[PDB]
């Protein structure tokens, strides 16, 4: 079951790199909404990712605890699809914004913050509010 | 069984609302007439708010947005969306379908379903304006035509917005009337004429 969620994580990335020049990686409906779902979200929100981002000083050295502080910012009043959608979008900009940075190591790193998070705190409200396949009627 | 209120208040930080001047030309998204007091607009468009002030608040600060009917028989009930409207699957993953008000572009929004009162509302982080400009903007959406029958039902209502620091005070309120319809020029036009 936590393997299955880091699935999530990893085709949600591959997906977004792909879509740039660079190539990596470490039923399909679900990911189509969501990648798409996320598409959305960089036009509407790029400012606040923007600053997401500035707060977030991803060094190499950057620990995952500075990762889950940001994070844990955008839930605090809540889970919902909306922020949810926002967190795997923000960990894709990451992960686009590493590569350009000439440090593409640190898409592995993501990767795995992302899915620690996700089953940590994310994953105990999915199943609670209809599971990923109630995301999908509503999105 | 009480009812918000709507009695302007600049405040200590002399709070005040603008609007664009944007005329009422045919197929405009949404317009705004100063004489009514009245912005028009089309539902889910963005309609521009400025928040104009005279020294800018701490840090913490909030503005929340709420729907009240205008007329005194009206203003006991609650201002919800259509049942059409609710079920329609027109939500954005961070707005509860019921609500009326809705804002995009800021993923810090939070919509409070009050507990107490049953009223709905929605609130954004305060900040000052940005560099070299001289007022916050804010974009609302308001997701139900006021000829929603069912709904609101040609009812016409105001927004309140208000200024309130990190515990809910009120530091500032203004208020300005809405009508959300097809045609926001001709009916706003035909309202300035009667
Ligand atoms: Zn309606």
């Amino acid at each position: 079951p936590s393997q299955d969620n880091r699935e999530i994580v990893m085709k949600y990335i591959s997906y977004k790199l792909s879509q740039r020049g660079y190539e990596w990686d470490a039923s399909e409906v679900v990911h189509q909404t969501l990648r798409q779902a996320g598409d959305d979200f960089s036009l509407r929100y790029r400012r606040d990712f923007a600053e997401m981002s500035s707060q977030l000083h991803l060094t190499p050295g950057t620990a995952y605890a500075s990762f889950a502080t940001v994070v844990e910012e955008l839930f605090r009043d809540g889970v919902n699809w909306g922020r949810i959608v926002a967190f795997f979008e923000f960990g894709g900009v990451m992960c686009v914004e590493s590569v350009n940075r000439e440090m593409s190591v640190l898409v592995d790193n993501i990767a795995a913050w992302m899915a620690t998070y996700l089953n940590d705190h994310l994953h105990t409200w999915i199943q609670d509010n209809g599971g990923w396949d109630a995301f999908v009627e509503l999105y | 069984s009480s009812v918000p209120s709507q009695k302007t208040y600049q405040g200590s930080y002399g709070f005040r609302l603008g609007f664009l001047h944007s005329g009422t030309a045919k197929s405009v998204t949404c317009t705004y007439s100063p004489a009514l007091n009245k912005m028009f607009c089309q539902l889910a468009k963005t309609c521009p708010v400025q928040l104009w002030v005279d020294s800018t608040p701490p840090p913490g600060t909030r503005v929340r947005a709420m729907a009240i009917y205008k007329q005194s028989q009206h203003m006991t009930e609650v201002v919800r969306r259509c049942p059409h409207h609710e079920r329609c699957s027109d939500s954005d993953g961070l707005a509860p379908p019921q609500h009326l008000i809705r804002v995009e572009g800021n993923l810090r929004v939070e919509y409070l379903d009050d507990r107490n009162t049953f009223r709905h509302s929605v609130v954004v982080p305060y900040e000052p304006p940005e560099v070299g400009s001289d007022c916050t903007t804010i974009h609302y959406n308001y997701m139900c035509n006021s000829s929603c029958m069912g709904g609101m039902n040609r009812r016409p209502i105001l927004t309140i917005i208000t200024l309130e620091d990190s515990s809910g005070n009120l530091l500032g309120r203004n208020s300005f009337e809405v009508r959300v319809c097809a045609c926001p020029g001709r009916d706003r036009r035909t309202e300035e004429e009667n």
